[PDB]
This record gives C-alpha cells, structure tokens and sequence, in this order.
C-alpha cells in the first residue's frame, strides 16, 4: 500500500 | 483521445515512425532483449538449480541475500559487464539515438548492454540499479566502493567485506524489497509529459513499478509492444492503486493505439528497421560494433 518505490511484482497486494 | 496510427500493425507504427509528430520515442525494455546475447530470462535446464535456493526468486531478494549472499554473486560473475555483446535491439536503439528520435530508455536488466551499445548514461534509466557501484550493508557505515574493486572480489569467489566495519559489500543493484533510485521518479515525472511514442521491447511487465510505466504515457501516445508474447493488458498499479487505467489495449474493440508484434526481439527490430529503410545502416553498426568489442578482447 505504502511501497510504490519499492521493487516488487505484479500482485495487487502488499 | 486521438488515433495516430493509421493502422494497428508494425507497418502503421513504422509509417507514423517517419511522421512529423514523431519527434520523442521512449523504450521500456526487459531481460528479452538480451536474451540473443546469452543471457537467460530467469523469470520465464535451470541456470539456478545450481545454487540451491528454497526457491528461484529468492536469489534477487534482499533479505535472502543478507543472508545467502553467494547465489547471486555467482550469478553476478556471468552477468558482469563485458562477458556479453549488446544485441541487434539493443544497437537498434543506438540508431534511434544518432537519429535523434531517443528521448530515455528505461531498463529492467542489470547487465549494462545498452551503455556497451552506445546509449549514454543521459538517455539512460537503470531502474534496477548498476553494478558500477558498491556499498556497505551497515547504516552506520554506508562505504562506497568502485567498479574494480568490487570486480576483483566476484570473479575470485571471495564474498566482498567492508573494510572498515567488516559487512556485507553489495553492488547498487536494486533488489526486490529494495526502493528504486530517486532517478527513476523524477524522469518518470518529466519524460512522460513529451513522448510521442513508447517502445516496449522484451519484457511481460512483471516488476513493479516498472511496468506501471505504460500509465504514464498520453492517451494519444501509441505503444508498441515487441515481445515474445502479449502483455501489460492488465492494471498497471500505479502508485498501488487500482483503477486508475492505462493498460494495454490490443485485441479489444475500443483498441486505438496499442500494437502487439509477437516474437523474438532481434527479428522485430530487424523487421522495423526494414520497414523503415534502416537495415543496411542496423546491420553495419552491429558487424562494425562488435568487431571494435572483440578488438579489445
Ligand atoms: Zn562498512
């Protein structure tokens, strides 16, 4: 939620 | 908003591609544009079987590597800077460069291809990070070491230590769990505002946010897709929230804008550049390139 900036995948969850 | 193409295809985007309005091109590109140059799209014989892992997407995390740094500095060594020539899209890109027409590249790939093809580090977005780079684990240290020291320690098997607080060394590579260069926010916020076209070439947009890139763009902007299959047809998840649109729109009857061409990126850009008059002066630059890189040995 908080973590756009962060690298992650393609879930849309935290 | 408006239709610019003519025609959904490589043709109509090759057409529009030598129109006026065609001033500002922007590539989005992944691991399948390196992939003719021998390097493996780990996200698609195991090339991580060899290591280990609980898992093959731990070797890019960040809290695996703290800990488990040795997986992905064994990796580290084959993907090194020099161990592999850029390929054709990469050098189609250094076309689009010389002509003018590149506005940035933003990459996902870590193996430093396009600054080897010619692409400075202006026209340049490593959203990933860079391997040119070294720091220190520790807050309160925070060491910065450069590209030949932090080169020594990957190809001698030796896991690289500070040598001040004695912690973990890691290349400013950005792992998942990681945040993104402050780079990638600003131009995201700049770049977007003038492009007349986006390339996305070989990636199925799997990394946030890089893939939430294609938000970004115009509704008039056209996007085209090279890539071994469709892709970014789903929320693109900007700022993590849903809802707020720019997906791929290919098959759908509401399409106006995006264009998929299915395959291997070498032959795409090949076809592009045929379609455009370029691929005399494409080919030239790869033999001429390459022969220069081998020259160096
Ligand atoms: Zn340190």
């Amino acid at each position: 939620y908080h973590t756009y900036h962060v690298k992650r995948r393609t879930n849309y969850y935290c | 908003k408006e239709r610019l193409l003519d025609e959904l295809t490589l043709e109509g985007v090759a057409r529009y591609m030598q129109s006026e309005r065609c001033r500002r091109v922007i590539c989005l590109v992944g691991a399948g544009i390196s992939t003719s140059a021998g390097i493996p799209d780990f996200r698609s014989y195991d090339n991580l079987e060899k290591y280990h892992l609980p898992y093959p997407e731990a070797i890019f995390e960040i809290s695996y590597f703290k800990k488990h740094p040795e997986p992905f500095f064994a990796l580290a060594k084959e993907l090194y800077p020099g161990q592999f020539k850029p390929t054709i899209c990469h050098y189609f890109m250094r076309l689009l460069k010389d002509k003018g027409l590149l506005l940035r590249c933003y990459t996902q790939n870590i193996d430093t291809l396009e600054r080897i093809a010619g692409l400075e580090q202006e026209d340049l977005v490593e959203a990933h990070g860079t391997f040119y780079t070294s720091h220190c684990v520790s807050a309160s240290c925070r060491h910065e070491y450069p590209l030949s020291w932090m080169k020594e320690k990957i190809f001698s098997e030796v896991t690289p230590k500070c040598e001040d607080c004695q912690s973990l060394v890691k290349p400013d590579i950005v792992f998942f769990g990681e945040s993104l260069p402050a780079r990638f926010f600003s131009c995201m916020q700049s770049d977007f505002l003038k492009v007349d076209l986006l390339l996305v070439m070989g990636t199925s947009l799997q990394v946030q946010p890089f893939a939430s890139l294609i938000s970004k763009a115009p509704l008039s902007t056209p996007r085209l897709l090279i890539n071994k299959e469709k892709a970014g047809q789903s929320d693109p998840f900007l700022g993590m929230i849903m809802g707020l649109g720019g997906g791929m729109d290919f098959d759908s009857k509401k399409a106006y804008r995006d264009v998929a061409w299915l395959g291997e990126c070498d032959q795409g850009c090949l076809a592009l550049a045929e379609l455009l008059g370029w691929k005399k002066e494409l080919e030239d630059l790869v033999r001429r390139e390459h022969a220069s890189i081998d020259a160096q040995s």
